[PDB]
């Protein structure tokens, strides 16, 4: 299982922080995802930062106001929100999953080396999910 | 009219001065000089 | 972009329901992998996974859940349902970044 | 019984005539030509 | 005080014995032997 920070209430305008912790260090090879769940509006994908540390994809719709960090030493996921508007009043879930790092077009060299490779990675699944943190913004 | 298909642009990838970074280099070639395998050629 | 049908469901317990997630792109990388998975959210609970790559269920989910499909047409045929399977269902496509959810299918016991 | 384990069916990757692609190629190697690092040999 | 930045500790990803896996390898270079583009040098 996973642990998330407790429910939070924030006055709009300032920032909020959410922490997702794994028990000890048993989930390190798996990649990290953040999701949002506006009630009655389905679920949205906040973004992900992978597990090797080579990706930081965050959806552009939330790129400006949302940051996702990972502390290796404590093995802790950090989610920072800045705008904190009425639309952010919802439940944020931390998920641990796995991807498929396929190798697409790659330029081998004459001698047989690997000059470069786009090797774009594909999302496979999100096995482990946090208990969910409710963030309430009230004016 | 006689150049309908007698020249090809044939843009393709290469490695720059650094063997890690990429570079999309475009060129020109004659029809008699490439073979189909848009449509890829070699 | 992604959608699925029907928007809401109501099936008598003990029967089999089928929901179809319609994509808008290939959803196939080479020829076999179908980077589309199903996620079920129980009321007041974190969503749970049922099947990844639209083919194989994970460890800890029984035989009831079963998804299958190809290209853009994928269906999950949940058979022998009970009171513990009522909730909302979503489909994740990982084929193209950014990866998105669906609009959710709320299943109810009829 | 004599040639048990003295022939290895090894499949691997090779750069093709082009370079943007690679091919899976199988071959037979005598045990005296390969060393362990199915199993990965070199 | 006469070696302020003269020696650069540069690491790269030269291939290992077999031409399929990369290995992180460090070395030292003289500042007259590198050009900027920690930072990136070639
Ligand atoms: C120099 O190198 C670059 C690499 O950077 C290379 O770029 C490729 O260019 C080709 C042609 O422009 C692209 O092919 C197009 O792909 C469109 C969708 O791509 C998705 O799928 C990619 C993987 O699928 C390929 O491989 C599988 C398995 O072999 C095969 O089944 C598929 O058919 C396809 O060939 C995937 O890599 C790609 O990922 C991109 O996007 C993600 C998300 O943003 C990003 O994270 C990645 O980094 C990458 O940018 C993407 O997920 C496809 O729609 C398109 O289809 C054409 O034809 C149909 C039918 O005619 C038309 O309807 C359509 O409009 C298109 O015209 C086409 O197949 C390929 O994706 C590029 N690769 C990458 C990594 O970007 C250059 O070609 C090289 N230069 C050369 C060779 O000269
Ligand atoms: C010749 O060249 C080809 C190039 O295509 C190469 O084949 C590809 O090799 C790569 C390298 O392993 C493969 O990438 C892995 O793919 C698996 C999924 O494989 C299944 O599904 C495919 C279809 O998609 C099937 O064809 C295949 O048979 C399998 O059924 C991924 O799951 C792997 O992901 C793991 O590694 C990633 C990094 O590489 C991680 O980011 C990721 O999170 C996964 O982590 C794994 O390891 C963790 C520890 O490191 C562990 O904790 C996790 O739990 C997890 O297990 C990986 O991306 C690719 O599938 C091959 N096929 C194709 C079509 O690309 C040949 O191998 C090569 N021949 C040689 C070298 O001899
Ligand atoms: C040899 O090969 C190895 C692995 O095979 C390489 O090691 C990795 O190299 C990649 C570069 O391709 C590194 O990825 C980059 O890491 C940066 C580290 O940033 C730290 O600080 C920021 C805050 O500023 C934190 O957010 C972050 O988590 C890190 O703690 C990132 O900043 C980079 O992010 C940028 O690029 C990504 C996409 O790549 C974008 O999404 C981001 O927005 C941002 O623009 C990037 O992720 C990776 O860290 C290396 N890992 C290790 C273990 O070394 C070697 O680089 C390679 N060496 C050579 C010479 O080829």
């Amino acid at each position: 299982q996973l642990v998330q920070s407790g429910p939070e209430v924030r006055k709009p305008g300032t920032s909020v922080k959410v922490s997702c912790k794994a028990p000890g260090n048993t989930l390190k090879t798996y990649d990290l995802h953040w999701v949002r769940s506006v009630p009655g509006q389905g679920l949205q994908w906040m973004g992900w930062i992978s597990h090797e540390g080579d990706k930081k994809v965050i959806v552009e719709r939330f790129k400006a106001k949302v940051t996702i960090d990972w502390d290796r030493s404590t093995n802790t996921a950090y989610l920072q929100l800045s705008g904190l508007t009425s639309g952010d009043t919802a439940v944020y879930y931390c998920a641990k999953g796995s991807k498929h790092r396929l190798r697409d077009y790659a330029l081998y060299d004459d001698d047989g080396a690997l000059n470069w490779a786009v090797d774009v990675d594909y999302l496979s699944n999100l096995e482990f999910w946090g208990q969910g943190t409710a963030v309430t913004v009230s004016s | 009219d006689d150049m309908r298909g007698e020249l090809k642009n044939c843009s393709f990838n290469m490695t720059t001065e650094l063997r890690d970074k990429k570079q999309k280099v475009y060129s020109l070639f004659y029809r008699l000089d490439v073979v189909q395998i848009n449509k890829e050629y070699r | 972009v992604l959608t699925q049908s029907p928007h809401s469901l109501s099936v008598t317990p003990g029967e089999s329901a089928s929901i179809s997630c319609k994509s808008s792109h290939s959803l196939i990388h080479g020829d076999r992998n179908n980077y589309l998975a199903w996620y079920v959210q129980k009321p007041g609970r974190s969503p749970q996974l049922l099947i990844y790559l639209a083919s194989s269920r994970a460890s800890g989910v029984p035989d009831r859940f079963s998804g299958s499909g190809s290209d853009k047409d994928f269906t999950l045929k949940i058979s022998r349902v009970e009171t513990e399977d009522v909730g909302t269902y979503y489909c994740m496509q990982g084929r193209e970044s950014p990866w998105t959810f669906g609009q959710g299918t709320k299943v109810d016991i009829k």
